[PDB]
């Protein structure tokens, strides 16, 4: 299962 | 032995035709098993797997959240991308993701993963440690330090280390029917002659899985790894792969010529010759 | 901002046996950008119901496809894969050859 991203570039 | 699980994505912009468009896919080892499109009508992740279908309705709300997360996210970095390169807003340009783990077959990780490209060229990468990463340039470099502030390859490790290594596990066990059996090649030779001097050997492996697999052609016990021409290996479309590998042979020689195939679902390696 | 060209393979799931039911298959790989255009033809005309995979791509990061269709090999139908991607100044046609 996905992992929740979190964080922008 | 070793599986890997792994997410892809890609975010495209289009100017002028709406928001970008968004496609992410998951792998366990070879086989696909969820998909989402956000321009498919109504976007959910669905399965493509029939071990996957065994999750309850939770399990899809939440891939599905985080699916459409990431497609928010991406149209965001596409702008900031934009900054960072100095380009215009009239082009399309590409945003890449792939991350995940491999174990071993003890299933302990092996290794963990997670990079981001930008019109097909690395940005940022995690390194193997779980803890530092590899900017590609001067932009990705802001990126690196606004994540070392925030602390993301800590969020990554637990993720890597725990959630992917036990998930996996959970497919392989719910998917050992598929998952954990090799299909070993069927293989034959053909003969295509060339002209009256000289033909062509062609050794084919077809219906096997996974899709790594080793085909070569001696002569007298000597490997023709110079004048042997392969082919990528292709899917055959349901879940099995194909490979074939020729040689040009001076005719009345055929017999000479071995070809050799290793695949995980052989029992010992298979030697064949072109048989009249 | 990198460019690629496909490659391009056209072959069928199984052995070839006129008159028997088959899969043919246009598999291109190693491109970038994504955008790019796949007919199935059959004796040059396009064919109309043709399935492909989703797009995913490889460690270099480009995208590969399956285009798909079922079809029954004649001696005399002739099949082949049209491509037409931003790194090809013109559509790049590949014929089915069976015994490749």
């Amino acid at each position: 299962r996905r992992k929740w991203r979190r964080w922008h570039l | 032995g070793s599986h890997s699980m792994r997410y892809f994505h890609t975010s495209v912009s289009r100017p002028g035709r709406g928001e970008p468009r968004f496609i992410t896919v998951g792998y366990v080892d070879d086989t696909l098993f969820v998909r989402f499109d956000s321009d498919a009508a109504s976007p959910r992740e669905e399965p493509r797997a029939p071990w996957i279908e065994q999750e309850g309705p939770e399990y899809w709300d939440r891939e599905t959240q985080i699916c459409k997360a990431k497609a928010q996210t991406d149209r965001e970095d596409l702008r900031t991308l934009l900054r960072y390169y100095n380009q215009s807003e009239a082009g399309s340009h590409t945003l890449q993701n792939m991350y995940g783990c491999d174990v071993g077959p003890d299933g302990r990780l092996l290794r963990g993963y997670h990079q981001d490209a930008y019109d097909g060229k690395d940005y940022i990468a995690l390194n193997e440690d779980l803890s530092s990463w590899t900017a590609a340039d001067t932009a990705a470099q802001i990126t690196q330090r606004k994540w070392e502030a925030a602390r993301v390859a800590e969020q990554l490790r637990a993720y890597l280390e725990g959630e992917c290594v036990e998930w996996l596990r959970r497919y392989l066990e719910n998917g050992k029917e598929t998952l954990q059996r090799a299909d070993p090649p069927k293989t034959h030779v053909t003969h295509h002659p060339i002209s009256d001097h000289e033909a062509t050997l062609r050794c084919w492996a077809l219906g096997f899985y996974p899709a790594e697999i080793t085909l070569t052609w001696q002569r007298d016990g000597e490997d023709q790894t110079q004048d042997t021409e392969l082919v990528e290996t292709r899917p055959a479309g349901d879940r099995t792969f194909q490979k074939w590998a020729a040689v040009v042979v001076p005719s009345g020689e055929e017999q000479r010529y071995t070809c050799h195939v290793q695949h995980e679902g052989l029992p010992k390696p298979l030697t064949l010759r072109w048989e009249p | 901002m990198i460019q690629r060209t496909p490659k391009i393979q056209v072959y069928s799931r199984h052995p070839a046996e006129n008159g028997k039911s088959n899969f043919l298959n246009c598999y291109v790989s190693g491109f970038h950008p994504s955008d790019i255009e796949v007919d199935l033809l059959k004796n040059g005309e396009r064919i109309e119901k043709v399935e492909h995979s989703d797009l995913s791509f490889s460690k270099d990061w480009s995208f590969y496809l399956l285009y798909y269709t079922e079809f029954t090999p004649t001696e005399k139908d002739e099949y082949a894969c049209r491509v037409n991607h931003v790194t090809l100044s013109q559509p790049k046609i590949v014929k089915w050859d069976r015994d490749m």
